[PDB]
């Protein structure tokens, strides 16, 4: 299990220098698709160094296939790209290893900050040298919860907003980055106790939500299920505030 | 679960000295245990690390990235060599292009080596002979082609070479691209975390 | 900065185990002990931690030592009957932490062999089955994705869609 | 040159930043400590205090100091009044989140004159000085270039300690949600502001704010070419903690999309 990880972050490195090297140039979405396609080139390009035949999934032109169809690997070089758009540093490269359907190896990589989260079962989930914990958490008091809003999906907002009101009257602030990758990479840091989110989609949330279980937590979709890998309505956290936030959040259930 | 029962049953099973007892009578004599004293005496022929031996065969395996049968190809014409055996194995492994190339870098693995070797990108004595399995004699001069040092892949493995530990015994030229060697490195120059007379003496019983 | 190599493991506790470990089994060697004090301690020059065999030696092992008497021998056989009973008896006991409940028997598609297999990966309890996904919760001896699927959804109606215990 | 009174300022929030920043990675000694509700006040941030206080007092001596934990010491020299918050957002602190900044402005006769937001952990300087603008690190702000409401993205803080009017709140966040773009929630005042400077979000809002907080931002915005007004255009901001600030077409656009969801407790 070493050695994918080891292909992993190498084409993470080299990802993020190149965004990171790219970000120090000025301007006032041409871009971003031009630096997001020079990203996916050089980590793929990357990749078929080694294994050139495992079958990877962006999230642009759905599934470049392969010969060896043992092994995924989901790619996302830029991660909620209106920050890249309008300058404000936070996003991070998520790569995925996945097989037989389920992940085994994922890693999120922040360049500006220069953090970098691995994940892989058993082995647990590391920042360059930690055994994460996530947080410490068993309630909704004095709680940080990531949320998310439908910047394309606004249809849910009204029942969104009631969750969100229900939510306020329960715990104690909350955050968006909008980087969903890094909100579940904040959530295994325990940085932010509960993260949620309304219809996401595998590409992005891929390695975070394995980044959060092998970090001691446990994701859901927002019926409790796991139609989530197709749904995308994601709640994720250690089980306290995972069942803290379901039990007011589920009885308005719209999806 | 504390172990209070046959002895002679829990160290034939597990066959060795573990040291559970302090063992103050020798253990041979006061039972027939598979080990018997003057280590070298009940089984006459024994090979230390016998277990082992066969993954360092592997491990030398992986590092020159060759198989079987070369490899006994190679035994075969190294046992009509007069002199030492146990270093003309390496010898006759060292005088070929793919472990110059890992070391000149025009292959960063001996696996690329033998890449760029069946990919030709190697010109030896002038003369595009890309079988891997050459004797390219020492004192030789080897390069890439005079239309390919512009790459990215020559480049890069060039520099890299460059980043790795320099050969005394291997002129490489990153400027000029290529690799000069003169002889094979004797005793001194090589790795010391390897067995090659135990090699020698498994091919030779 | 020493360059050697380092473990911590341990000073008080589990460090004898490295080197004192054969002299280190309390309950034995003191419970003959106590009455011992007076008399001597115990024989070291044998192991006599596999008993069985090298108690099967003749009047030389009990004439060279003192202490162990022809009594005492025999009745330390009996107390050794005793021991071995006392080794089957703990692995009785190491084999207990299951926890088949009716909170986690009867639920759906759960036999005993289901309980068994839970807690052969360490689920102790029903909540722990609530705290795992089918890709946590597989690699079982003859669980696939949708029973584990529905399990954990029993669990999550037990505990979390009712939102009770 | 530099207008000596920032620099002065620059120097004492470099030395809080590099003893917020030294502190940070040693989370077994900095504890939650809370004041109120949900604002917590860490040793850390008393010791931060006490070590800008110290910087200051060598070159102004006489000048009067107001800060969230000491109130207001008051100086020789009271025309001239010193803003502080060595830490915002200390949530963000106390979970460990590396996004917070310590803020330093100084207002003279009551006008802000000068101000300084510093975040150790991107190493970030955001300063400002009236009558010659704001700078990043060097470069000059001039805030998001947005001109209505589409596209725009939207920083805002909750009250999350001024709870009663979060259905107001929100109920103008989602007459909000269905015009702009996306929002943004990062928990420091300070910062959020300071991104409105740099145009890194397209505008923002809070309710609720403390007079020693956006004393180091709404300057910072003003000569960044942003403008701020209360939740009707007036200027009681400085007292009712309700703030809304952007560049001009966005504020305007904004304030007459929520002055009509606005609760008249506001007003
Ligand atoms: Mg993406
Ligand atoms: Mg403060």
């Amino acid at each position: 299990m070493h050695p994918m990880l080891n292909i992993a972050v190498r084409a993470a490195r080299k990802a993020g220098n190149l965004i990171a090297k790219n970000y120090e140039t000025p301007d006032a979405n041409d871009f971003v698709t031009n630096v997001d396609k020079a990203a996916e080139a050089v980590i793929i390009d990357t990749i078929r160094k080694s294994y050139p035949q495992h079958t990877i999934i962006t999230e642009e032109s759905g599934e470049l296939e392969g010969t060896d169809q043992d092994v995924q690997w989901v790619i996302d070089p830029l991660d909620g790209t209106t920050n890249f758009i309008k300058r404000l540093p936070h996003f991070a490269v998520s790569i995925a290893v996945r097989i037989k359907g389920r992940t085994e190896v994922a890693v999120v990589y922040d360049p500006m900050r220069n953090e970098l989260f691995t994940a892989t079962r058993g082995q647990g989930a590391q920042l360059n040298g930690y055994r994460l914990r996530g947080s410490t958490a068993r309630d909704l008091d004095g709680t940080i919860l990531a949320t998310g809003f439908p910047f394309k999906a606004k249809q849910y907002a009204t029942t969104y907003i009631n969750i969100v009101g229900k939510l306020f009257n329960e715990c104690a602030d909350f955050r968006r980055t909008g980087s969903a990758a890094l909100d579940l990479a904040y959530v295994a840091a325990g940085r932010v106790d509960g993260f949620f989110e309304i219809g996401l989609r595998p590409w992005d949330f891929a390695a975070g939500e394995l980044l959060v279980r092998e970090a001691g937590g446990i994701v859901s979709d927002f019926t409790g299920g796991h139609n989530y890998m197709l749904t995308g309505n994601i709640v994720a956290g250690n089980p306290r505030v995972v069942k803290a936030m379901l039990a007011n959040m589920r009885d308005e259930l719209s999806d | 679960a504390r172990y209070l029962g046959p002895k002679l049953k829990l160290s034939r099973r597990e066959g060795t000295d573990l040291f559970l007892k302090s063992g103050v009578r020798a253990i041979d004599t006061k039972c027939k245990i598979e080990q018997a004293p003057g280590q070298h005496g009940a089984r006459k022929p024994r090979l230390s690390d016998y277990g082992v031996q066969l993954r360092e065969k592997q491990k030398v395996r992986r590092i020159y990235g060759v198989l079987e049968r070369q490899f006994r190809n190679y035994y075969k014409e190294a046992a009509r060599l007069k002199g030492n055996t146990g270093e003309n194995l390496l010898a006759l492994l060292e005088g070929r292009l793919d472990n110059v190339v890992y070391r000149m870098a025009f292959g960063a693995t001996r696996a690329e080596a033998r890449q760029l070797v069946s990919h030709k990108a190697i010109m030896v004595n002038g003369r595009v002979v890309n079988i891997a399995s050459y004797q390219v004699s020492p004192n030789d001069v080897v390069s890439i082609r005079e239309k390919a040092k512009k790459q990215s892949r020559v480049k890069a493995a060039l520099e890299l070479a460059e980043q790795r530990e320099k050969p005394t015994w291997l002129e490489v030229d990153a400027g000029k691209m290529e690799g000069t060697f003169k002889r094979k490195p004797e005793r001194s120059d090589l790795s010391a975390d390897i067995n090659e007379h135990l090699i020698v003496e498994l091919y030779s019983k | 900065l020493s360059g050697w190599e380092l473990n911590v493991m341990t000073v008080d506790d589990l460090q004898a185990k490295h080197q004192a470990e054969a002299h280190a089994a309390i309950d034995a060697f003191t419970k003959y002990l106590d009455i011992d004090e007076d008399f001597a301690t115990v024989l070291v020059e044998e192991g006599f931690s596999t008993l069985e065999e090298l108690a099967y030696v003749p009047m030389k092992e009990l004439l060279e030592i003192e202490g162990l008497d022809e009594p005492t021998v025999e009745a330390l056989r009996e107390r050794a009957k005793n021991a071995l009973a006392t080794i089957a008896q703990a692995q009785e006991e190491s084999l207990g932490d299951n926890k088949p409940a009716d909170d986690l028997l009867n639920l759906e598609g759960v036999d005993r062999d289901l309980a068994f297999k839970l807690a052969a990966r360490g689920v102790c309890t029903l909540e722990d089955l609530a705290e795992q996904g089918i890709d946590d919760l597989a690699d079982i001896e003859g669980l696939t994705d949708e029973k584990a699927g529905a399990l954990i959804m029993a669990a999550r109606n037990i505990c979390w869609f009712g939102d009770e215990a």
